[PDB]
This record gives C-alpha cells, sequence and structure tokens, in this order.
C-alpha cells in the first residue's frame, strides 16, 4: 500500500517540530540526564501541543 | 515565575471510533440491480428485433435484381 506511508509522514512532520523547539535538534536529542531534564521548555508548547493533539 | 500550564481552556479530543453510515443495504441493494438490468433487456427486443426487419430489406434489394 502506497499512500498511508505518505499520508502519515506528511502529518508526522508536525511532531519533529516539537523536538527542535525544546531540546535543540532534529531527532537525536541529548536531553534527559541522570538528574532529570536538561533545561526548561520555552514559552509555548501548550498552545501548540493542544492544537496538535 | 513564567511557567506553562493554563488555568483553563481544554477539550479534550475523543479516543472514540465511529463512522458506520448505512448506506442503502439489505434488500434495497439486489433490487436496484435487477431493476436496472431488466430495463436493459427491455431496451433490447426493441432494437435487435427492429434491426432484423431492416436486415431483410437489405437482402430485399439484392433479390429484386440479379436476373
Amino acid at each position: 500500500a502506497m499512500t498511508p506511508f505518505f499520508w502519515m509522514f506528511e502529518e508526522r512532520e508536525k511532531m519533529f517540530e516539537f523536538y527542535e523547539r525544546v531540546s535543540g535538534a532534529r531527532m537525536h536529542a541529548a536531553y534527559v540526564r541522570p538528574g532529570g531534564v536538561h533545561q526548561d521548555l520555552p514559552l509555548g508548547l501548550m498552545d501548540d501541543i493542544y492544537e496538535f493533539s | 515565575k513564567q511557567d506553562m500550564p493554563p488555568v483553563g481552556g481544554y477539550g479534550p479530543i475523543d479516543y472514540k471510533r465511529n463512522l458506520p453510515r448505512r448506506g442503502l443495504s439489505g434488500y434495497s441493494m439486489f433490487a436496484v440491480g435487477i431493476g436496472a438490468l431488466l430495463f436493459g433487456y427491455w431496451s433490447m427486443m426493441k432494437w435487435n428485433r427492429e434491426r432484423r426487419r431492416l436486415q431483410i430489406e437489405d437482402f430485399e434489394a439484392r433479390i429484386a435484381l440479379m436476373p
């Protein structure tokens, strides 16, 4: 089947956006540490996860 | 003191699963089909029978000549 690959990855790119806004980078984010999260997530992401989800 | 979560404004979105729209089923189909097909054969016997009449006219012009 051809399309549900393309039909979902076109939508999936709304969600690799969310890694870049919080950690800094595209896929492999060195974010979690052995003492919790590295740094705080910016002003936002709750009007943008909520519009997404 | 500049932190995220709002005091209000929420949905949520559903977890549900529904699109069962019917759909013209259950003796409604097999009734439009046969009713369409019998209109076809009724549209035959008015053309295939009529072409058989013009067919004999086509042989008629042959036989009135050839002595």
